[PDB]
């Protein structure tokens, strides 16, 4: 998955 | 410290906890063999609540461990705050002196981080500490380098 | 079993 604030 | 964490490692750790207990959903439902969904849901909720509380206290302990390194430098030694305030109250000026070097705070950070076991124990904490470490070292250098004149 | 904050 993915997330807006993750590096 | 909190911002450094990531979702994937947290989910992996939760799954590892469940596997270590062996309390997976399929096995538990096969064990009870009843359709009272509310009871099993409450059991699972309480299991997760236990895990969440343990994680909370563990992270709080580590966080307090980190803070102690910096705190003593603020009130006394290089960059003392009351000296700054009385400088302001007397003249409005604040003479400062600077040299780049590594001192007590950086040594404390170096000793504390490399020894701590929570890095081994939890992958999430390992990655979070690895990410947050460099910023802590830069901030420690900032603490150590500057001095407010007498 | 295993726990996140034990020795």
């Amino acid at each position: 998955p993915y997330y807006p604030g993750e590096a | 410290l909190l911002n450094a964490t990531t979702y994937r490692d947290l989910e992996a750790d939760w799954l590892g906890h469940v596997a270590a207990r062996g309390l997976q959903p399929q096995r538990l439902v096969r064990r009870y063999r009843n359709a009272r969904e509310a009871d099993i849901a409450g059991v699972a909720e309480r299991v997760f609540d236990t895990w969440r509380n343990t994680l909370r206290t563990t992270l709080l302990d580590f966080a307090h461990g980190l803070v102690a390194c910096f705190a003593p430098g603020g009130p006394s030694g290089p960059s003392s705050f009351p000296k700054y305030i009385d400088w302001l109250t007397c003249l409005g000026l604040v003479p400062i002196l600077r040299k780049r070097q590594e001192g007590g705070v950086t040594q404390g950070l170096r000793a504390f981080l490399k020894q701590h076991p929570l890095t081994r124990q939890l992958a999430t904490v390992a990655e979070a500490a690895e990410r947050a470490g460099p910023g802590f070292f830069e901030l420690a250098l900032a603490f150590d380098s500057t001095r407010v004149a007498d």
